[PDB]
RNA sequence: AAGGACCUGGCGGUGCUUCAUAUCCCUCUAGAGGAGCCUGUUCUGUAAUCGAUAAACCCCGAUCAACCUCACCACCUCUUGCUCAGCCUAUAUACCGCCAUCUUCAGCAAACCCUGAUGAAGGCUACAAAGUAAGCGCAAGUACCCACGUAAAGACGUUAGGUCAAGGUGUAGCCCAUGAGGUGGCAAGAAAUGGGCUACAUUUUCUACCCCAGAAACGAUAGCCCUUAUGAACUAUAAGGGUCGAAGGUGGAUUUAGC
């Protein structure tokens, strides 16, 4: 019995996304890494540079469109350019969206020194894959 | 309909030095995925042979790293928890290939990267004698 | 905002060691030279001891930046076996699988 | 740290403590619970400290049709508007706990003389 | 309102960077870039030196009063002829009892005051105040450039006839050789005349082509303008049409600031004169080269493509709707789906006309009935499709969804009154309960018409005595005409049913 | 630096931009306490 | 890797070259040795540049000779 | 309140340009993606996910764009640019003719901000003395002071520099050290003639 | 239901598209083309093919179910309806019928297999009866149509060879034959050239086994080979070897020494060999150490 | 309250039958309780951490403690104290998060129906008698060299199992302190026990090769002295050299691991 990135079985009225369903022992069989980089790969450097800004990334973002999101982002890093990836709700209105898409996105190239872009997709319900 | 007239072409120009001859452009590409490996190796090599340059692909094996971690926090030494770091390497080389045609093929390729990989470059190019000697 | 007194002060001595880094270092070749004069190695002996307290690259340790866990802390990765265990479960980051060979 | 913060349900996993060794065996515990609150749902994102006025989300863009601009919020007005927040959180709080009065049938703690409505209607539709 | 809530968030978060920088301090970024370093404008420590070569820097005006102040004041003496110029600059480019006090405090500097200077303050006071005071500020430097004598020439003139004339001739006289722009600024304030300026404007033109100096890029546009009108000039408009064809053929380079009014006034004269190979050759301009920069602002490009579309559709039109369902990318007003719309009368596409309503409701078509009401009436003056009236009706329902949306406005209370004949008459033309009901509510809310007594007809006719009689009876004993119709309705067989309906019918009647 | 982390949070919160989970917890809790004394 | 960060024009014999750096002792004392392998791990070393190299010298210069006392 | 458009599947022809439409590379936007494919781990009596809310796709990386369309138009495109390599050099021993001295360096590139690392600072250079020395003396002078420089089965002399941190640094210090090397070998001394 | 249409209509417009995409005329295009389409325009690394991307029919994707099975109103269609197993009862009535019409006149399909074929589960009980009423049938005479009827159901054996792969034999310089083989071993892969025209001495690397094996049971197992088939000084063989171990590197020369010769001899010798047990690498190394053990099979000593 | 009869589980040094895969044995091998050494535990004293401390801890937190690691202690200082404070202060009997356990298991089950006079409860007879089943787990498939095998996985729940000392948090406290900062030592063994290393022999020991040879008839990873590795710091941490050349003669019940 071990406890790692699983929810518990429930009687069958706890909607579950594809990836907290899944165990963590099945991610390279039967998922995919939220993050893209080579700092793991030999050769490379900065690795705990590239986790605890891309932890960072997550967090920030994810507090600052609170309530929207229903599942974990794509991160996706090919060389300098950086690239992120959501999936939201319809809750509130596209220019508050737009909004806070450009102010992130502006605050993140600042800070990071970086080109950064992020892209978002729109669900009127966020999708379950089953029910535990 | 919306067919451009005049197509807008970048300027060049042919400066008075000779360009390098690189005489082997290796390129090493690592990954985690075999299928992400294989379509940017297909990729590639049609760009060369389309570009009309020679090619050949090697496979070298596949190196993986693990290291064992404690399961549990405070006290379980017989149980543990492992992982394994798997890069696969893949080897495209391209011989008496000028060096202009380097440019603009790395140029394409750099730009055409996918992101969950990294590519190492190995030049190598003749020259006559120095003078000095 | 550290997580706590013991990084504060490990943070503190990471940047003294810094920041007299290539000093000691000159200080050290000065005296474990040896063809030199030993009354000269001695010199720079008492120049060594009287340099300040934190100063030394010894006293600090590779701790962890989430939980401040000294132990269980890899050089590579700087994070702890458990926040590491928990990033690799939550597929955080990248380009790990799990050794089921 | 702002590292160590994370996200708000096993905070309230760990405060609550549904699950842990005192809810089973049926032992529970002296009439305490501790009651589910969300304050996500609560306040607009936009109001803070600094009262700022933001066309995009807090204010309506355009007005008059013309653009708005950046501007801040006085000191009477930014207490006002925390004078109304204290006022709604505690109407919320006053809504949420409250009496619940269940017909007394037979006696008080007693299941005997209370009625669940009429029975629930059928698959095929039978409406009783 | 959308991509300005953009830039808004972009301009906040410059508010940001520029209030907090110690937090984007850190250059992570291996190449530094000062674009993406934190911009620092923070005045330094008391240095009238320093100070004033700051000035240049911030860019603003409270810094620079405070200078002149510390330099007139205690001190009296100047850092730099050029440090004094830059600041005069600063002030007249910043110039209203503000610029006034800023004018009359230039002349509290020292006398090291040049040709620049004097020139300067003549620029600002063209370009932000009076026109006496830059004419006696000329007089003064007689009595002691291009863009300059511009300032002073386009002072002048915002009939007069010799002032323009000795104007010209002095100024081409000087060695100043201008870059053209003050003819450019001369025509702007030329916007409006008679041919004895129009005219011309052509052989001012001819020497500027002589001289050839111009790409004849702004200056030619405005005399196009300039030619604004009772009769359209179909010779000048083919002469203009050749000259532009030649400027299309050769490649483009920007020089005039004023490019954007360009495009929109150049498709405003296309509507104007209305010719397709005028609107093709415009359509080249900017589809030649990287020219397409000149579009802009949205209320130009709305105007452009306006106009646009709507003269392809007054020009077959298939080519025309195809080109559209290509090139729509935003949903365009109205007036544009009107003009397709009569495009597709004259046309008889009957079978378009469903797909263009879908796309417009798709995007933004609501809350309206003009254009409803006029796809109604072009699309029942057609009934020739039988199998085409399944579509009838399911347009026609889709249309009455989107008039039902909210009272709370009142606006859909006068739609059926206008439309809901044609809507109901697609109804009639398969299912027909809700035609009937339809028309029910409708007379139910009236304004009786024969094409709704003809509706009432085929109606009764296709459908039953009782079931037609308790329509068109009740609706006889409301009004006239359809008990001028029941008259004939009543022959076949629905009088032998029951009296009482026939006596409140002769009643009526 | 933490420093710089937590600084960018709480300004930004005082700003009233992101909704700290954690922070809100913490401040809730704190009330009730100074409430019960 | 290198766009940028030209080290300031600087060159490889400037780099490794120190010969003309020493100039103010023989060639045959403790000093000389010490100093010698200074410059020998100077120009073994490429992370530092001349200024950090030249740096290094100037500092073993200034202390053997404020330490000129003994020159034994 | 506000509803969103249908996708743009409908709106797509089966003639149409996916270059165009995906000129560079940008996530998979299955609302403008026609193609239904799907990808995920269907469940008993059940299917993948739908490419609606499949985030799995856009995990993996990412290749819709970059069509074989795409790379023929682009490589099309770039033949006006790039040159032809000479047709006299069609050997390895034909080209180490024309060009004896073979110099490589090499670099890794990486995904982040920051772009240099130490490694580019290297690099080796080939030459063999088959043909160049053209004496015996010096010949045997130099291998004698080179220990493992040399390579006698396939007759390559190597050397390898890093010790200045710019590669053109490198390169010219390698340049001046064989330079220096042959003009050290060109002599002798009274130790070596005595041996 | 009408999704299912949708679905497939649907996919017909993306493949399609797919075919404008790849460049190809979408008339003639073929599952193996989308397979390389889809594994090309989006890679996965996914192991199972169950999670793997995959762009597939939607009458293969969606499962076969039973579709009503009664009217809009009234009783249903099939006359079992009224009881589970229905398809399956028919079934069994009419192999009853056929069976007691035999009487008067006078390989095998996995449950799974029958599960999918049908649209009802059903348990081992009823399978077994339902093979036991096959084999009962199939006991006595059976007519065409009967036989048809059983085949229907029985699938193909898929009997493998049983037999040793054969070399061919080659030939180079001095008109001289030979057969190259290859075996392997835990961590040794050698190569052998077994010259039959040649006899007597052995080479190995360049080295005689004599020398190059100091212990004799390495030379043992290389004669074991030749000692079975017979022919001992008439084949020599040269070999090369890349290995850690020395009963290893002899492992794997012999493989490859038997690899080679079965191509010279007879198949029956072959067969002779292959009952001996000497063609066939050794699936056995060393298992993988554990975390918690102190070997690859020990445990820590039980504390208690 | 007592009492009579019943429902369910546990228990039986409980009957019959079938089994025990390295587990029960008879069996096969190698080991632990013999002597020395390394490293934990109990215990003695010190001003001198803490926790687990049967199975299911004892080379356990620790894949490191000469100084931070230091949370103990003596001494000396700060009082909004890096923290819009801080606290390794108590509560693992509030918890989250993370794991042992049966598990070398296969059952766990929402939702319906039926039986028992409509009781606790149960629902098994296939040549079939009331059970039907969502879903989880198992399984299958995936990884390595396969389809076997090894890894991986192993649900519902017991031990209020361990962990507020990876980290946070509910409650109760210090908030001139029970918080924070800088010097030192603390970290030894009259003793008992545990896991591992060494050898107690000639299958040994030494010499070149890793296997065709020649000799002896062995054993210090402890202590003393010296050298070397890094450190600011080697009394001693680690490695090497000289000397010391014993205990030890193959184990006092019993017991551990292995197809
Ligand atoms: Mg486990
Ligand atoms: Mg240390
Ligand atoms: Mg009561
Ligand atoms: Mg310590
Ligand atoms: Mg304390
Ligand atoms: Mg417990
Ligand atoms: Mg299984
Ligand atoms: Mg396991
Ligand atoms: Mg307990
Ligand atoms: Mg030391």
């Amino acid at each position: 019995k071990n406890r790692a990135a699983r929810v518990r079985v429930s009687k069958g009225d706890k909607p579950v996304t594809y990836e907290e369903a899944h165990a963590p022992h099945y991610i390279a069989h039967r998922k995919g890494w939220l993050s893209l980089h080579t700092g793991n790969l030999d050769g490379e450097d900065h690795a705990a540079e590239r986790t605890v800004e891309d932890v960072f990334l997550r967090k920030f973002m994810w507090g600052t469109f609170p309530g929207c999101l229903a599942d974990q982002l794509v991160l996706k890093r090919r060389g300098n350019q950086l690239e992120i990836c959501a999936v939201v709700l319809r809750q509130l209105s596209p220019h508050k969206y737009y909004f806070l898409v450009g102010y992130s996105e502006t605050l993140l190239s600042y800070f990071y020194k970086c080109p950064v872009r992020l892209h978002l997709q729109t669900v009127p319900s966020k999708v379950v894959y089953k029910y535990l | 309909v919306d067919v451009p007239k005049d197509l807008t072409k970048p300027v060049v120009t042919i400066s008075d030095e000779p360009d390098i001859l690189y005489k082997r452009l290796s390129v090493l590409v690592k990954g985690h995925d075999k299928a992400v490996l294989d379509s940017y190796e297909y990729f590639a090599v049609l760009a060369a042979k389309e570009l009309g340059i020679s090619i050949k692909v090697h496979e070298p094996p596949r190196k993986i790293e693990r290291f064992t971690l404690l399961q549990s926090v405070h006290i379980y030494k017989k149980h543990r928890v492992q992982y394994e770091m798997r890069t696969l390497y893949r080897c495209l080389e391209l011989e008496h290939l000028t060096g202009s045609t380097a440019d603009v093929y790395l140029e394409y390729i750099q730009r055409n990267l996918p992101e969950g990989v990294a590519m190492e470059v190995t030049k190598t190019q003749l020259e006559q004698l120095p003078e000095h000697i | 905002h550290y997580v706590d007194w013991r990084m504060w002060r490990d943070v503190k001595r990471r940047k003294m060691a810094y920041e007299y880094a290539d000093e000691r270092l000159r200080i050290n070749s000065l005296r474990k030279n040896t063809i030199l004069p030993k009354i000269l190695q001695d010199v720079a002996d008492e120049e060594i001891a009287a340099l300040p307290r934190d100063s030394c690259p010894v006293r600090i340790r590779n701790r962890c930046v989430m939980t401040s866990r000294p132990r269980g802390v890899k050089r590579r990765w700087r994070l702890s076996r458990i926040v590491f265990r928990h990033l690799a479960d939550h597929g955080q980051l990248s380009g790990i699988q799990r050794a089921t060979w | 740290s702002f590292f160590t913060k994370l996200t708000a349900d096993e905070l309230w996993k760990g405060a609550l403590a549904e699950t842990g060794a005192g809810a089973k065996k049926g032992r529970g515990k002296r009439t305490k619970k501790k009651k589910r609150k969300d304050l996500n749902r609560g306040q607009i994102i936009g109001e803070g400290r600094y009262g700022f006025l933001w066309p995009g989300l807090n204010v309506p863009l355009m007005k008059n049709g013309a653009v708005q601009t950046i501007a801040q919020r006085s000191k009477e007005e930014q207490e006002k508007v925390e004078a109304d927040m204290i006022q709604q959180r505690e109407e919320w709080d006053r809504k949420k706990k409250m009496k619940v009065k269940r017909e007394r049938g037979w006696s008080g703690n007693s299941w005997g003389g209370i009625s669940l409505g009429p029975p629930d209607p059928g698959p095929c539709g039978e409406t009783y | 309102s959308f991509l300005l809530a953009k830039k808004s968030g972009e301009n906040v978060a410059k508010f940001i960077i520029n209030s907090y920088p110690k937090y984007f301090q850190k250059d992570i970024a291996e190449p530094h870039i000062p674009c993406l370093m934190p911009e620092y404008f923070e005045p330094q420590i008391k240095d009238i030196s320093e100070a004033a070569l700051k000035e240049r820097i911030e860019l603003r005006k409270v810094k620079a009063s405070v200078d002149m102040f510390d330099q007139l004041l205690q001190a009296g003496t100047t850092v730099s002829l050029e440090t004094t110029n830059s600041l005069l600059d600063l002030l007249c480019y910043y110039g209203t009892w503000r610029a006034k006090n800023n004018a009359e405090r230039i002349f509290s500097l020292m006398p090291e005051k040049n040709e620049h200077s004097y020139c300067t303050m003549i620029r600002g006071m063209v370009k932000h105040r009076a026109y006496e005071q830059a004419l006696n500020l000329y007089t003064e430097l007689l009595n002691n450039d291009v863009y300059t004598f511009n300032a002073l020439i386009e002072a002048t003139v915002c009939e007069k006839w010799s002032k323009i004339l000795e104007l010209l001739r002095h100024m081409v006289a000087q060695k100043v050789k201008p870059n053209l722009q003050t003819f450019n600024t001369i025509l702007k304030c030329l916007r409006r005349f008679h041919v004895f300026a129009r005219s011309p404007a052509l052989q001012v033109l001819r020497e500027m082509k002589a001289i050839g100096i111009e790409p004849s890029l702004a200056t030619y546009h405005h005399i196009i303008r300039l030619f604004d009108p009772g009769d359209p000039l179909k010779r000048s408009s083919f002469i203009i049409y050749d000259i532009m064809n030649e400027l299309m053929g050769k490649r483009f380079s920007p020089k005039d600031p004023d490019d954007d009014k360009f495009f929109q006034s150049a498709m405003s004269i296309c509507s104007s004169l209305r010719d397709l190979e005028l609107a093709y050759q415009v359509h080249g301009l900017l589809k030649t080269g990287d020219n397409w920069k000149f579009i802009g602002p949205d209320q130009h490009r709305n105007f452009y493509y306006s106009k646009f579309f709507d003269l392809i559709c007054l020009m077959q039109i298939d080519v025309t709707l195809k080109w559209y369902e290509d090139l729509i990318p935003y949903f365009p007003h109205s007036q544009t789906m009107i003009h397709l719309l009569q495009a597709l009368d004259v046309a008889n596409r009957l079978e378009v006309i469903p797909k263009i309503w879908k796309d417009s409701k798709e995007y933004g078509h609501t809350f309206r009935s003009d254009l409803r009401e006029e796809i109604l009436m072009l699309m029942a003056r057609d009934k020739h499709p039988p199998e085409l009236q399944v579509a009838f009706a399911d347009c026609a329902a889709d249309i009455k969804s989107a008039y039902e949306s909210q009272p709370i406005r009142q606006t859909a209370q006068d739609w059926p009154a206008t439309s809901l004949n044609c809507i109901a008459i697609l109804f009639l033309r398969g299912r027909t309960q809700e035609a009937w009901k339809m028309l029910g509510l409708f007379r139910k809310h009236k304004i009786p018409r024969s094409e709704l007594l003809n509706e009432l007809m085929d109606s009764a006719k296709v459908s039953s005595p009782s079931q037609a009689i308790e329509v068109v009876e009740l609706a006889s004993a409301f009004s006239l005409p359809i008990c001028e119709g029941l008259t004939q309705r009543v022959m076949s067989d629905f009088a032998i049913n029951q009296e009482q309906k026939e006596a409140l019918s002769n009643l009526t009647a | 630096n933490h420093h710089t982390y937590a600084e960018l949070m709480q300004t930004l919160r005082f700003l009233g931009l992101y909704r700290d989970e954690h922070q809100d917890f913490m401040d809730e809790q704190k009330r009730l306490k100074k409430l019960r004394g | 890797n290198e766009a940028g960060f030209d080290d300031d024009g600087s060159e490889f014999h400037e780099h490794i070259f120190l010969e003309k750096h020493l100039e103010s002792f023989p060639k045959q004392g403790p000093i000389r040795h010490f100093m010698e392998l200074v410059t020998c791990g100077l120009s073994k070393n490429p992370y530092l540049s001349v200024k950090q190299k030249v740096e290094h010298i100037e500092w073993f210069r200034n202390y053997f000779n404020e330490k000129k006392d003994i020159l034994k | 309140r506000r509803k969103a458009l249908p996708p743009r599947t409908e709106k797509m022809a089966v003639d149409q340009d996916w270059p165009s439409v995906y000129p560079v590379a940008a996530p998979f936007k299955p609302s403008a993606v026609p193609l239904p494919v799907r990808m995920g781990y269907p469940v008993k009596k059940g299917v993948p996910m739908a490419k609606e809310g499949n985030l799995e796709l856009l995990k993996i990386p990412n290749f819709l764009h970059l069509t074989p369309v795409a790379i023929k138009k682009h490589c099309e495109a770039l033949k006006d640019f790039c040159t032809e390599w000479p047709a006299a050099l069609d050997s390895d021993e034909k080209c180490e003719k024309h060009f004896p001295i073979e110099i490589d360096s090499t670099d890794y590139v990486s995904s982040g901000p920051s772009v240099r690392n130490p490694r580019a600072r290297v690099v080796v250079l080939r030459v063999k003395l088959s043909s160049l020395n053209l004496d015996d003396h010096a010949k045997k002078k130099l291998i004698k002071l080179v220990g493992e420089r040399y390579c006698k089965t396939t007759d390559v002399l190597t050397i390898k520099t890093d010790r200045c941190p710019l590669r053109r640094q490198n390169y010219d210090y390698a340049v001046y050290l064989l330079t220096v090397l042959y003009h050290e070998s060109w002599n002798t001394e009274e130790w070596e003639k005595s041996k | 239901e009408d999704f299912i249409k949708k679905q497939i209509e649907e996919f017909n417009i993306g493949k399609r598209h797919l075919a404008n995409m790849m460049g190809e005329d979408p008339e003639t295009f073929t599952q193996e083309d989308i397979d390389r389409a889809i594994a090309y325009l989006f890679p996965s690394g996914l192991f199972e093919k169950r999670a793997r991307p995959v762009m597939k029919h939607p009458e293969q994707i969606f499962p076969r179910q039973r579709a009503i099975q009664w009217g809009e109103d009234g009783r249903p269609f099939h006359y079992l309806f009224y009881t589970g197993k229905q398809s399956y009862y028919s079934l069994m009535h009419d192999v009853y019928g056929m069976l007691l019409n035999l009487e008067k006149h006078q390989r095998w399909l996995i449950k799974e297999e029958l599960e999918e074929m049908l649209v009802e589960k059903l348990s081992d009980l009823d399978y077994m009866q339902f093979i036991r009423l096959l084999e009962k049938l199939l006991t006595s005479q059976c007519g065409a149509a009967e036989e048809e009827f059983v085949q229907r159901f029985r699938r193909s054996v898929t009997l493998e060879s049983k037999k040793q792969l054969i070399e061919p034999v080659q030939y180079d310089e001095q008109g001289m034959a030979f057969s190259k083989s290859e075996g392997k071993r835990k961590t040794a892969k050698a190569e052998a050239i077994v010259y039959k025209h040649g006899s007597g001495r052995i080479k190995v690397n360049g080295i005689d086994y004599q020398l190059y094996f100091p212990i004799t049971q390495d030379r043992e197992q290389l004669m074991f080979p030749f000692h079975f088939v017979d022919r001992l000084g008439k084949h020599d063989v040269t070999c090369t070897v890349s290995g850690g171990g020395r009963s290893a590197q002899a492992g794997a020369i012999r493989l490859a020494m038997a690899k080679a010769l079965c191509s010279f001899v007879t198949e029956d010798e072959v067969e002779w060999m292959r009952q001996a047990g000497l063609l066939t690498t050794d699936p056995r190394v060393r298992e993988r150490k554990k975390p918690g053990q102190e070997g690859a099979r020990r445990k820590f000593t039980w504390k208690k």
